[PDB]
This record gives structure tokens, sequence and C-alpha cells, in this order.
RNA sequence: UCCCCCGUGCCCAUAGCGGCGUGGAACCACCCGUUCCCAUUCCGAACACGGAAGUGAAACGCGCCAGCGCCGAUGGUACUGGGCGGGCGACCGCCUGGGAGAGUAGGUCGGUGCGGGGG
RNA sequence: UCGCCUCCUAAAAGGUAACGGAGGCGCCCAAAGGUCCCCUCAGGCGGGACGGAAAUCCGCCGGAGAGCGCAAGGGUAGAAGGGGGCCUGACUGCGAGGCCUGCAAGCCGAGCAGGGGCGAAAGCCGGGCCUAGUGAACCGGUGGUCCCGUGUGGAAGGGCCAUCGAUCAACGGAUAAAAGUUACCCCGGGGAUAACAGGCUGAUCUCCCCCGAGCGUCCACAGCGGCGGGGAGGUUUGGCACC
RNA sequence: GCUGACUGGGGCCUGUAGAGCACUGAUAGGGCUAGGGGGCCCACCAGCCUACCAAACCCUGUCAAACUCCGAAGGGUCCCAGGUGGAGCCUGGGAGUGAGGGCGCGAGCGAUAACGUCCGCGUCCGAGCGCGGGAACAACCGAGACCGCCAGCUAAGGCCCCCAAGUCUGGGCUAAGUGGUAAAGGAUGUGGCGCGGCGAAGACAGCCAGGAGGUUGGCUUAGAAGCAGCCAUCCUUUAAAGAGUGCGUAAUAGCUCACUGGUCGAGUGGCGCCGCGCCGAAAAUGAUCGGGGCUUAAGCCCAGCGCCGAAGCUGCGGGUCUGGGGGAUGACCCCAGGCGGUAGGGGAGCGUUCCCGAUGCCGAUGAAGGCCGACCCGCGAGGGCGGCUGGAGGUAAGGGAAGUG
RNA sequence: CGCAAGGGGUUGUGGCGUGCCUAUUGAAGCAUGAGCCGGCGACUCACGGUCGUGGGCGAGCUUAAGCCGUUGAGGCGGAGGCGUAGGGAAACCGAGUCCGAACAGGGCGCAAGCGGGCCGCACGCGGCCCGCAAAGUCCGCGGCCGUGGACCCGAAACCGGG
């Protein structure tokens, strides 16, 4: 029988997964309120017809379609062009 | 159009689900059996995905 | 319609940085003042006001260059959906689609709408 | 070690385990909040009274490497950073529509109404750049409510609204209330699980081989073999937990 | 009631593979250069040099799960299309399961050990210990077993005998029984590509002759004469002979080979690859690739024709589950698919005890039970009928209860 | 055996073949249980509940105890229970109601006819009728759930009186 004293650790704790990311991709029809993106920082700037919540939480406020737009060094966006 | 004649010749037992599903989409069930389908992109889709189990010829 | 300038947006470096031109007739700026509205952690520097002698020096606008920046092929790899094999193993190979990153040839000192003043 | 947060492992959606790898939380701020108006950093090189190699200055050069209360990440000067003025929306009544999710919880929130804050105005304000700073129920306390109140009236006592007492941290929380010992031991079970032997493995062990520093008076290989390298065996000590 | 899996075409969402240092860190050398040993030192006013230490910075080379200037394949999702499937969606009734395992691939742990361990996708086993191949063998290759056939084609794997089918046909390789399973590392093993160098103005080997003078080159405690470490790194008479290739002396001596004369008078040495083989290779009851045996193969590699070979697929007959139809509702007919299965769900039936049916009906010309049957019906549980035994009970259709197998 | 075709008994060779149950990732397993045979041997019943189902009646349905009758004859009995209004913590209001100051909002709520033969025989469908509903109830049957020993067998032990 050999079980010499067994060492120990500690750094064995992690955090809960937050399921962040883009929740609605361009072309998708969305009602007002539908929280499109749900990032942490400003990865995606609020576009026309879009609203930013406490946590930069992007959400549409107009019943229409979705669509992004890369402005280069101006940061990406995500406006919901109205179903006109 | 140019209906394609696909014939299942290799057993699907041991292949991913999508592969067996492809066969189901083409209408193939038993072995050897050969069906004739319309030659359209959507049909070619599966036939090419499960081509390693079904021999194809044009008609 | 066409050049120049003044404001404005879009494209977000092939749209800049830095050298070298040049421009004031007009607009613009620098200036002359700062009693007055208004100001500075303290300075009319900056905001702000009233001006009009002088100027393009600065700043800005418009050209010129490739040196930095940037852009960047074509080929050929890497890697890999899917399919089929080899090695005791570490790993590796063929078929069929997809296909970089670097590197090289080379490209660039912008393009462009709306409204104004002026030839 | 046990709940929560950040990064990785996680295989470019989301999720994803191990006594895997590496760090944090159990607060705090009345200004570190709301709004309006201004301001822009760190360093590099110069030149600088005491001045370290950063005190504060001045001049270029510098798109962000500074800063943002604290971990880490994301974000960010076209401000979330730095300063100044009034302020209290760190609202009340709600809440379309969603994110996340077994359950209930967590989260984002336009918009309407009441009464306000700042701004000329457009407008923005339902705490804080963001993601940790937390605790169901039950039992009670304190304000209000006027809802019920045992024949009637009033009381006692409840309810409703608000709020309080948890290292219930074993952090979904058994009781308001809790340690040991048994070789004097007992039952139900397990080869789901240790000790023996076997099995698989071969780090460790035993063995031989490759290289030839360098020893051997001279000379690498009579006899040896530094640093290192490739193997075999399964008799050691173990690993695994397969009958 | 077409929305499913799967697929085609669009649109983005992303940071793995890979790669790359622009960020964060790690990096070897070099340059340049703050310092600091310290150095010539004219001595404070700097200074100069440095095969040491050494910032920052540049150049050349790289490294990363918690780095990213960059970045696939793919993957996710939405829209439009295919897609009638024991697809989907909604509501409700019944569950069982919450010990999984092997294989492949992507990670961790481990020691990139384990029939190890923990996740990810997939797939099989589980429940396909049903069938073929793999000698035997849950999970490797083949393939999803409704029943029957003394028919047929195939799969993997095979075709010399065991053992069904080629001692098949062309071109090669191997000589070990490699084949029939181990490494670094060795080696004039074989066979095939290369690419250079020498050679009929005579190479290669062997043999014959020379292989010298500078001098023992300078340098070492012993000495170091071609043979322990360097500078210069060369000369001489020459066909050609080194300041020397080994052997060897304590050191000289000696024997040699570098080179060329000469005979001889046709090829000959160098290295780089590729195939297959040799050694490297020792463990415990008796040996062997499954066995016998196999050598222009019965091994290995490459073409080809053809057969064998499953419960797969056809052919023939039958049963059953769904759906669609016939619909003369004929519950019987053709058409179309399906029918492995553990935990489980669902649906049909058989038999046992008893009650109504029974004041009935069977029964001594024999009840119930028992013992036989090669017959009849049914998919099956069974139900018949017949012979023997037995000797007094038994109980239809149609229903009802439950101490019911 | 039988006329026959065919059939019954035995088994010499050949081919193929890893007991049954249980428990498991995995068993012929050198894991459990069983010597063999016969007989006994384990998912029931009561009352509730929830679905489903065969009926009756349905803006309703239905009785309990008990009484009268039978002596394997059924009647009576509306106490009572469900159902016909949802909300609120409640007072309370009511197709509304609760939070709210609010005709803002929002949470529970409601908004049920007819496929349709016939026929009085208004150029009108009344309304009889209909599925079984609006829509429920009652009884039967079945599945599962609750309380009971609740599928059957098994402890080591605890307590009472002797
Ligand atoms: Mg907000
Ligand atoms: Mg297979
Ligand atoms: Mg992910
Ligand atoms: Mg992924
Ligand atoms: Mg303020
Ligand atoms: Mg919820
Ligand atoms: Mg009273
Ligand atoms: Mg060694
Ligand atoms: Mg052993
Ligand atoms: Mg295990
Ligand atoms: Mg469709
Ligand atoms: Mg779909
Ligand atoms: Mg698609
Ligand atoms: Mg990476
Ligand atoms: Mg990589
Ligand atoms: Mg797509
Ligand atoms: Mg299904
Ligand atoms: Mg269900
Ligand atoms: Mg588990
Ligand atoms: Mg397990
Ligand atoms: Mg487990
Ligand atoms: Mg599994
Ligand atoms: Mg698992
Ligand atoms: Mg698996
Ligand atoms: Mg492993
Ligand atoms: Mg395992
Ligand atoms: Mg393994
Ligand atoms: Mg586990
Ligand atoms: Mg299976
Ligand atoms: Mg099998
Ligand atoms: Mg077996
Ligand atoms: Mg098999
Ligand atoms: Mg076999
Ligand atoms: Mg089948
Ligand atoms: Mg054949
Ligand atoms: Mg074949
Ligand atoms: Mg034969
Ligand atoms: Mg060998
Ligand atoms: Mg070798
Ligand atoms: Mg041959
Ligand atoms: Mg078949
Ligand atoms: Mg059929
Ligand atoms: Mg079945
Ligand atoms: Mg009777
Ligand atoms: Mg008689
Ligand atoms: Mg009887
Ligand atoms: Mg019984
Ligand atoms: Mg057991
Ligand atoms: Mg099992
Ligand atoms: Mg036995
Ligand atoms: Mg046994
Ligand atoms: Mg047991
Ligand atoms: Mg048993
Ligand atoms: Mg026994
Ligand atoms: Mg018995
Ligand atoms: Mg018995
Ligand atoms: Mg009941
Ligand atoms: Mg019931
Ligand atoms: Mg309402
Ligand atoms: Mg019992
Ligand atoms: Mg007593």
């Amino acid at each position: 029988a050999h079980k010499k004293g067994l060492g120990s650790t500690r750094n064995g704790r992690d955090s809960q997964a937050k399921r962040l990311g883009v929740k609605r991709y361009e072309g998708q029809v969305v009602r007002a309120g539908n929280i499109l993106v749900r990032q942490r920082g400003t990865r995606f700037k609020p576009g026309k017809n879009v609203g930013m919540g406490r946590d930069f939480t992007l959400f549409a406020l107009v019943d229409g379609v979705v669509e992004f737009q890369d402005r280069g060094r101006l940061g990406r966006y995500v406006h919901v062009r109205p179903l006109a | 159009m140019p209906r394609l004649k696909v014939k299942l010749v290799k057993s699907p037992i041991g292949y991913p689900k999508d592969q067996k599903a492809a066969l189901k989409a083409l209408g193939l069930r038993r072995l050897q059996q050969e069906r004739v389908l319309e030659d359209t992109p959507a049909i070619r889709g599966n036939v090419e995905k499960v081509a390693h189990l079904v021999r194809v010829e044009v008609v």
C-alpha cells in the first residue's frame, strides 16, 4: 500500500458562462424590443433605430428588418431598417 | 430535365446521421435499390454528400 | 454647365505622416483692440466681443515626390468539409471540394454627393 | 474543496468535464450619481532652481500603449477619462417586446401617466463603462395602510404596502437546538471500491546497445565510458481498478 | 397539416487550424550604445581603451492554451427552394433512464504509459453475444435476421490441401522462411535511379622502380628527428616525392602511403537516392504463419480476366402493420411501403376457479382426471377427434367476477 | 407401420454449434441461484384523486343515512355534493376584476355555435331535433396517483407485559 501524502491545488474555480454574442443577424425580421446583440463593451455600436442598455445591450425599437454595417475605424453597427 | 438515377450500393450502417438522413431525403431505403430523381441543385446536394454509398448515372 | 474658395456629409490610409510648390483679388485665417455680452484653476493663449492699419509668416487650401506608413497580385505552399489508407507509436499519405499567412512583382501622396460666394 | 466574478482549457455560434492551468468577490461612492459647458493622455527627445531615472514647467514628436476605486477580460479620447455650475431620475404608477433558462431566479428595456433635474434648444436622467460585492421560504420587529376583527361597539391579534434580523459561506438554505469511540462489535449491500494474487502499463527496477569527454606510461574501445541517446525484460516499488 | 432531418442559393455573425510578431511576454547572436568591474590616466572640466557585466534601440533568426497586424476549412442563424417521413408541431395519458463501454478524431490529466481518466463530434455494443469476414473474439471490415425454398447475383474476405472458388494471365522484387510483426545504430546483401571524376595522348587493381636535398621546420626540463599545440603557413634538384598516410622506436633506425616512371593494356573508383532483405533481437509447461505445407511462390509490389462467398440483393410462395383505394362496405380483393430488439408503452388473444345461461343440456352405449397419438384447426397460448385407463360427475353459444398460468 | 406415396424408432459418418436465470459497460464463463420431480409461492382491495372510456340526463346531474317491499324484487328518501362567474389578502365589485390618481398600461377573467334531417308548411325557419356540446354530472370499465403492510420474502435492532 503506497499513498504518500498527496499534494493539493486551489485554482480550480471558474465563472458562469454568460451566453453573450449576436442574437439576431441581418435579414432577420424583429419586433420592437428584440435584443439583437448582447455584448459586454461596445463591440457593436447602436445604429439607426437601435437602443443601448446599461450593458451596451443593443435592442431594436422599430418593427422591421435587421442589418449591420462596417464603418472601419468607426466601429461596426446594427440598424433595423423599418418594414416600409 | 435530366433525371438522375442514383443507386444505393454501400450500407449506411456506421456513417454519421446526416449521411443516413441524406439517403432518406433522396428516397433511398434498402440496398441496391435505385431511384430516378429530377436533376436539380438541391438533389445533387445530397447525392454528392452520400455519393460514397450510391452510384450515379444520368438519364 | 466649367475652374477657385467657404461651409457639409459619405467612403474610412491606395483617403496620412513627413519633405518641396504655391495661393489671398475674393472668401478664411493671423491680426488691431478687449469699453461693452462673455471669459481663464492664471493668461482675451482658449472661449468672446468691436473692429479693420498690415499679412499669408503661422494655420489652412491646392499641387509635387516615394522614404516611412499603407494597399497588395499571380503563382506555390500550410491548413482543412467530405472520402479512402499507412505506422508499434510520435505521426504520416492518396482522392475530391475550399484555401490562407507571410514573401515577391506592383499599386498609392485620394474619390465623391448637397448647398453657398466668386471668374 | 463547497456560493459568486475574469481568462484559458472549449475543437472561430451557444454550451461543455477533471483534486486541469492563473487570479479576484462577500465591498465601495452623496459624489465615484443626473445634466450642461469646457478640457485630452502615456511615454520618447530637448531645455530645465532644489530637481531620483517620473514632482510641477516650456518646446516639439506621440492615436492611444495613459486613465477609468479594486481581479481579469471586453470596451473607450468623435470619452466611459480630466475640470467647473446647478441639481437628486440612487423617482412613483406601469411596462410592448425580448436575452437566459428544467423549476425560480438573472438580464435588456422602448413607450404612457404623475411630479421633478439640468440645457437656449434638440434632448438626456428609472444610479455608477460593463461583467463579482450575494441568500428562497418560514418566524418575528418597526413604520404606514383602515381591509378582517368571533352577539354589538372598541380593543387584542392578523392582513396589505414599506423595511429590518442569515460566514442559513456545506452559500437551492435538514432541527430553534448536536461531538467522539468500538480490536466487544452487529445487519444490509459492493468485486459499483481498497489490501492478496492475476491482468493492462512499464515511470521506477534489472539487463544490453549507440556516441566517444576522458582514463589507461605511450594509446578512445585490454579493461573502462563524462555529458547525453535507443531498447529489451516484467522478478521491485508503484499507476490503473478489468474477473 | 409540409412546417422535419438532409440539401441548393443568398446575407452576416466567429477567431480554431495555419501563420505572424504590430500588442503582452519569451528568445540566440550581432550592431550601436545609459550605466557599472575596470583600463592610459592630463585630474574635475571633460577624458581614451576594454575577445568581461550590460540597458533601451535597430538587424538577423525564432517561441505562446490564458499573445494576435492576420486568418481558412468549417460551423451557427434567418430568408427563399427541394424534401409525404413510424418527418415535424400542439394538448393530454403511461413510462423507463439518470453505473455506460469500445473505436476514430479534437484537447486536458498522466509519463502524448495504461483494456487509464475527463470533456467535444461520430459510430457501433448496450438492446444486433442474430448472420459473413477477421483462426478463435460485445463494439475492426461486411451487413440491419417477418416465415419458407435441394434456385440466382453479390459484400468484406478469399480462390494449394484442411476449406467453397484460379496450383489464373502478363512485368517486376525477395533468398530470409523475410513473409509469420520492435528502435537508435551498424554493414562490398541484393535490384534500380542519379549526379559528378577519372580512363585506349593507357586509367582501376596487382606487380617493378623512385619516394630525395632544404633539416632533426621552429616550439617543449626531460627528446618530440614527417607522426603532442602554433605562427610563416612556404622553398630545392625534379618524372615525382610531404615541413608528411598509417605501423613503429624512449628518441633516432626501420616498414609504408601520399605523387609518377614503367610494365598490363579495358573500364574503373566517389558519393546521393529507392525497393526488399542481414544484424541489432534474452524469460520462464510443448511447439507452430490457425495447421499441413509454400521459394519464377501458396511471400511482397503493379496491371487484367473470372469465379467463391451473408440471414445483404433478386426470383417464387406465404403471414402481418400502416396508408391509399375497391367502395355494390364483399372487413374480401389488387396497389405501395414497412415488419432485429433490452428498460418500457400500446393492441389483440389462449387457458384456470367460480356465477347467470340451468326445473336446461351432456353422462354407466361411461363424467372429471390420467396414459398415448405419425390425424384435424390455430401464427402462438390452445381447441379438436381417436385408442386405453377411470367409475360419477360435467356443463355451449353469450356474457359476468377473480385467491387465475 | 401401410397396397402405395409416405410415416415412426435408432444412429454410422459429414457440416454447424460457448447451458438457464440473475446481475452487468461486458458472462460458456473460473461472477449469483438451482440435486431432480410434484404441490404452495409475489402488483390486490377500500376510500379519495386524475386522465381515458361505455352509457343515462343534461341548465342540470345525483342522493346518503334511513323508511316501506322482497327473502337472490325493488321502490321511496333532496339533508347533502358537484356544476351554472371570475377577480381581490380582504371589505367588496361583477363580465368584469386586481395594482394604480389614471377611461395609461398590464395580470387573471368572457365573449359556443351547429354538421344539420324534418317540418308549422308567415317566400319566414320557428324550433323540434341533433352530437353530445354551450357543459356538466351520474353510474360502469380501464390506466396512473394519494392514504393504508400496498408487488412478495429478508434484517442488525426499538418498546410493552411476562
Ligand atoms: Mg440606459
Ligand atoms: Mg462498417
Ligand atoms: Mg465557444
Ligand atoms: Mg465549435
Ligand atoms: Mg457634475
Ligand atoms: Mg422566466
Ligand atoms: Mg366584537
Ligand atoms: Mg546512459
Ligand atoms: Mg508480472
Ligand atoms: Mg472506470
Ligand atoms: Mg419548405
Ligand atoms: Mg428548418
Ligand atoms: Mg444553406
Ligand atoms: Mg491562437
Ligand atoms: Mg498554432
Ligand atoms: Mg449559410
Ligand atoms: Mg420518432
Ligand atoms: Mg407524452
Ligand atoms: Mg452519471
Ligand atoms: Mg463509470
Ligand atoms: Mg460516473
Ligand atoms: Mg454514448
Ligand atoms: Mg461519458
Ligand atoms: Mg462514445
Ligand atoms: Mg489518452
Ligand atoms: Mg475506459
Ligand atoms: Mg486509451
Ligand atoms: Mg464523471
Ligand atoms: Mg444499435
Ligand atoms: Mg456483432
Ligand atoms: Mg459470445
Ligand atoms: Mg463476427
Ligand atoms: Mg469469425
Ligand atoms: Mg428488417
Ligand atoms: Mg458468382
Ligand atoms: Mg471484391
Ligand atoms: Mg476447393
Ligand atoms: Mg528488423
Ligand atoms: Mg533502421
Ligand atoms: Mg510473377
Ligand atoms: Mg432480406
Ligand atoms: Mg407485405
Ligand atoms: Mg418487433
Ligand atoms: Mg344451474
Ligand atoms: Mg354399460
Ligand atoms: Mg370442476
Ligand atoms: Mg397468486
Ligand atoms: Mg450482482
Ligand atoms: Mg444494461
Ligand atoms: Mg463451470
Ligand atoms: Mg456459474
Ligand atoms: Mg453479488
Ligand atoms: Mg439467480
Ligand atoms: Mg452451489
Ligand atoms: Mg420444482
Ligand atoms: Mg413444481
Ligand atoms: Mg377509485
Ligand atoms: Mg379511476
Ligand atoms: Mg383588465
Ligand atoms: Mg416482507
Ligand atoms: Mg420488563
